[PDB]
């Protein structure tokens, strides 16, 4: 494991964030790739990003923990794209997605809890 | 006296030393605009301004460039003007609406006079 | 209550002995003056010893040591020698505390009225070891302030992008400087042999000439075969001792030339720092972002990244915002500059530019984040652009 | 006293270039427009209280 | 150093005498400074709050300020050709 | 529309020392480039005629917010030695570096390694910055590298974030010193409601013999956040 790659899921928090991420797409609330992940950061409507720690160059989704430092947005890190290519409904590998903020939606109390989740890992 | 004549030319250390700029007509005139920009715009409301009179210091300048705001926010250099009264006078969307409105007060201030 | 203290500071270990406080009302008015006062301050605490660090590297070897919580040789030194030896130290860390009672039979206290003195100590100490030290406590701080947050993070000194954004704004500023220079280079000769400036058309081909010949009086047999070498075609050369013969311009005087020589020579010194500079900003961008030149060369990376303020900056952005910072100098439409092998249509000359845009900004964050720069990713990169490139020129 | 003045006492008055009547004329617009808008309000602000 | 040596020309030459921080102790500056001015210049070479720079670093640096000598010298001589032309054009208007 | 590039532009100063308003057809908070020509992080400047100022983002800094959102005193001033806690990248930094200028002192203490290398960048530039990549929870790991300061912010957004800041508080901050706490409500309990989490936190620095004295939300900008300001014992 690289060790840029430190906030690393285990098997278990690993299921529970792709089952989000199915769910957030079909409440229309998952941007998915690097550069719309960065828009969102950008524009503070991330609750939180999950990238891909097997992508062959790893430096070119390091950019997103230093943004997400500044916005205070968790972030975590998987051990594959293509399962992160499913979980997105794209038939293509992803190795970078953002979780979107919307207003009154249902989505709220399980994205609380993988939030907690997350946060437990940098002690 | 020397010494309170000379600390008041200057807003002082709290604010690194700003100057008050001598007064002239055309630094008026740009003053007097921003005093009245509630009436440029119908559509645009602001809140009531900070004095009655004009700050005693201040200073006067342009908004730098930025390469990543090329298309996003910027001027062309044929639009751009030395003052804020010239980029009034060049507007055509506040001199329509101007006129307009200048016009139905003096047409009032007619029909009430006679 | 006659104890002892322990203070560390940037600039070195204090040894100070307290001999006496009023301790259960000291968080009071009146009585809190007793360390607020520094004349108060001095007649119950003295400096009994004071070792400071020898350079920099020593200062940043004990602030190690205490942050740990271990007991550096130096500290021990002070410690052993002057101390008695029942024996009361005050410490800021309770680590550090046992770690001396450990090594030393001292016993460490860090409550009680320990806490509120070190605070006096701390507000006071630059009067109290005042002259001990060379380098002044304030300037110390700072210095090692920088030197332990480098080593914690393994901050590498080579790669900084400081000087590339230093030699563009440079170099910019020495384009306009040779070509205004060179402009009164040309008047000036131009008063003497005004048929000169028609002929050449070449800025530093002109200054040649004119430093060849002096004057037009003296250009004849042999000086006009030389003439022929310098001059790319043997015809111009003969047409030019003509002109000199019969010419509209005015004679210079001995001090004339004397003054219009030097100036010349002044251009061309001018103009060979400046190719220097080029060449350092090539070597420097290949230390910094081996990559992103690969990719489009030294000169247009060097340039993107002045656009964006640091090499960071580059790598935050998203694609869609890099091809915007080339879009005043057309960076990305004019393609030759960077150069690629073939050549792209008006139709696709908007769809190139958006693909090179995306190559770049991958480039820019693998040279930012890499542990060791390498400027393979780069060509790959820059192989696709051609595979890009002969798909639409050719249609397959 | 404003209104008679003795010819040797009276002075010349200003003399402007077509530019700076145009701004001058622009200013006094929005002032008149301005100070028709803020006296409205009053009444609005009077009427309500 | 700066803060020392306010002569920019001065400051310029001390710069292409020396290198580094390492070599203002051995160097002397007695041609291009007092002698009181140099004891302070070399005390503070050894308590120093600078980063050390590369060797291609100070190349460049020499040969930037190696330029700025270079135009105050000509500059100088251009003053003194002025000199010379306006005693030769009007000497009266020179005098007054 | 903006404040486009290329508009003529009035820079007045503000209430608060070292900071400025910048009036045209919209009012920005400006305050005074330390380092004149360089964005930190792509905020637009103006240029005054050899000075220059930088624009101030209240959407992506908490100081600001609160100064547009009417708070009484900040106590950040020229020629003031400030302790940040919290200093991330330094956005907000390099603001407080221009408030206290060339006299004044900031040091910014950061954990994190990542944004620990962009803080150290910006130390390049400013002199008047002393990064220190430690954890803000042991400061006697650091107590070699700080001086008695005068103000110290915290934006730590920590759930123990007053034991923290009444640490910090008990070893460098002067008496008669002053804090000024940021407070986001879901950090601390995202149980309780957002009105009792401030109250609760009021109370735990009463307990740590700080006096708050002032607090406000910053409605406009964040949701369900406030910032409190107090004094450190009091001069009688």
């Amino acid at each position: 494991v690289n060790p840029k790659a430190y906030p690393l899921a285990d098997a278990h928090l690993t299921k529970k964030l792709l089952d989000l991420v199915q769910q957030s797409c079909n409440y229309k609330q998952l941007r998915k790739g690097a550069n719309e992940a960065t828009k969102t950061l950008n524009r503070g409507i991330s609750e939180f990003i999950v990238m891909a720690a097997d992508a062959e160059p790893l430096e070119i989704i390091l950019h997103l923990p230093l943004l997400c430092e500044d916005k205070n947005v968790p972030y975590v890190f998987v051990r594959s794209k293509q399962a992160l290519g499913r979980a997105c409904g794209v038939s293509r590998p992803v190795i970078a997605c953002s979780v979107t903020i919307k207003e009154g939606s249902q989505l709220k109390q399980q994205i609380q809890s993988i939030q907690q989740s997350i946060e437990r890992l940098l002690v | 006296k020397k010494r309170r004549k000379e600390r008041q030319k200057t807003a002082g250390d709290g604010w690194f030393g700003m100057k008050a700029p001598e007064m002239t007509n055309e630094l008026k005139n740009d003053l007097k605009a921003l005093k009245m920009r509630a009436s440029m715009d119908p559509k645009r409301f602001y809140k009531k301004n900070d004095r009655d009179g004009f700050p005693k210091y201040f200073q006067i300048g342009t908004i730098v460039d930025n390469p990543a705001d090329f298309y996003h926010s910027r001027i062309p250099k044929k639009q751009r003007k030395r003052t804020i009264v010239e980029e009034l006078l060049a507007d055509s969307e506040f001199r329509r609406y101007n006129r307009r409105k200048y016009s139905e007060i003096m047409a009032e201030k007619a029909a009430n006079a006679a | 209550v006659l104890l002892h203290v322990l203070f560390e500071h940037a600039v070195g270990y204090a040894l100070l002995a307290l001999k006496e406080v009023e301790e259960i009302s000291l968080l009071q008015p009146q009585v809190e003056e007793s360390v607020l006062n520094l004349g108060k301050f001095h007649s119950i605490v003295r400096l009994v010893a004071f070792c400071p660090f020898a350079s920099s590297q020593v200062a940043l070897e004990n602030a190690n040591a205490v942050s740990e919580g271990v007991v550096h040789e130096d500290l021990r030194l002070l410690l052993e020698t002057h101390l008695p030896s029942k024996v009361l130290l005050g410490v800021g860390d309770p680590k550090i505390g046992a770690a001396i009672q450990e090594e030393l039979g001292y016993n460490c206290q860090t409550g009680g009225v320990i806490a509120e003195i070190l605070r006096g100590v701390r507000l006071h100490f630059h009067n109290l070891v005042k002259g001990l030290t060379d380098l002044s406590a304030c300037k110390a701080q700072l210095g090692l302030g920088h030197s332990y947050s480098r080593a914690k993070v393994k901050f590498n000194v080579n790669r900084v992008d400081n000087m590339i954004i230093q030699s563009i704004s440079l170099l910019d500023q020495l384009d306009k400087d040779i070509n205004t220079f060179s402009m009164r280079v040309r008047e000036w000769y131009g008063y003497h042999f005004p048929e000169l400036v028609k002929i050449i058309n070449d800025n530093a081909t002109y200054c040649r000439l004119a430093q060849f010949i002096g004057n037009r009086r003296e250009l004849n047999e042999d000086k006009l075969e030389k003439l022929e070498e310098l001059t790319m075609d043997g015809a111009k050369a003969k047409a030019i001792l003509d002109a000199s013969r019969s010419s509209m311009g005015m004679d210079i005087s001995a001090i004339d030339l004397i003054n219009i020589e030097s100036f010349s020579s002044r251009v061309v010194s001018l103009s060979e720092y400046r190719q220097s500079l080029h060449t350092y900003l090539r070597s420097k961008m290949s230390q910094v972002a081996p990559s992103l030149s690969a990719l489009i060369g030294e000169a247009v990376g060097a340039r993107l990244i002045a656009h964006a303020g640091s090499l960071t900056n580059l790598a935050k952005y998203p694609a869609s915002t890099v091809q915007i910072l080339g879009a005043e100098k057309a960076l990305f439409r004019a393609l030759k500059h960077s150069t690629f092998i073939g050549r792209a249509a008006a139709k696709n000359k908007g769809r190139i530019s958006r693909y090179l845009a995306n190559k770049c900004s991958i480039a820019s964050r693998i040279d930012c984040f890499s542990e060791v720069p390498t400027s393979v990713f780069g060509e790959k990169l820059r192989e696709q652009v051609e595979e890009r490139l002969s798909f639409y020129e050719t249609g397959e | 006293k404003a209104g008679k003045v003795p010819k040797d006492r009276r002075r010349p008055a200003v003399i402007r270039e077509p530019h700076e009547r145009k701004i001058l004329a622009l200013l006094d617009a929005l002032s008149t427009v301005h100070s028709q808008k803020m006296k409205k309000a009053k009444e609005q602000r009077h009427l309500h209280n | 150093l700066g803060k020392i040596i306010s002569d920019n020309l001065t400051y310029c030459k001390c710069l292409q005498k020396v290198g580094d921080r390492k070599n203002y102790a051995s160097a002397k500056l007695s041609e291009l400074l007092p002698e009181e001015v140099e004891a302070e210049v070399k005390a503070a070479a050894e308590i120093s709050m600078g980063t050390e720079v590369s060797e291609e670093d100070i190349c460049n640096i020499l040969h930037l300020c190696t330029q700025v000598i270079e135009i105050s010298e000509y500059r100088t001589q251009l003053y003194e050709y002025l000199q010379n032309r306006m005693m030769a054009i009007a000497p009266n208007v020179t005098v007054m | 529309r903006g404040n486009q590039s290329g508009k003529n532009v009035m820079v007045e100063p503000h209430r608060h020392e070292g900071v400025f308003i910048c009036r045209g057809k919209e009012d920005a908070l400006v305050t005074k480039n330390l380092v004149p020509g360089e964005s930190v992080y792509g905020e637009k400047r103006v240029s005054i005629s050899k000075i220059e100022y930088r624009a101030w983002n209240p959407f992506r800094s908490k100081l600001a917010a609160a100064i547009l959102g009417g708070v009484d005193q900040i106590h950040i001033k020229p020629g003031a030695k400030v302790l940040y806690l919290g200093a991330a990248s330094g956005t907000t930094v390099s603001h407080v570096s221009d408030i206290v200028g060339p006299d004044g002192l900031v040091y910014a203490v950061e954990f994190s390694h990542r944004s620990g290398r962009d803080l150290i960048n910006l130390a390049k530039k400013r002199t008047n910055i002393i990064p220190v990549i430690e954890d803000a929870r042991h400061p006697h790991k650091y107590r070699m590298l700080i001086a008695m300061v005068d103000v110290i912010f915290a934006d730590v957004a920590q759930p123990d974030q007053t034991r923290i800041v009444a640490l910090n508080a008990h070893t460098f901050l002067r008496n008669g010193g002053h804090f000024v706490i940021s407070i986001k409500a879901n950090c601390i309990d995202s149980t309780a409601s957002a009105e009792a989490v401030f109250a609760s936190e009021v109370k735990k620095m009463q307990q740590e013999n700080m006096k708050p004295q002032e607090q406000l939300t910053l409605e406009p900008y964040e949701r369900d956040h406030a910032v409190v300001v107090g004094v450190y014992r009091p001069p009688p």
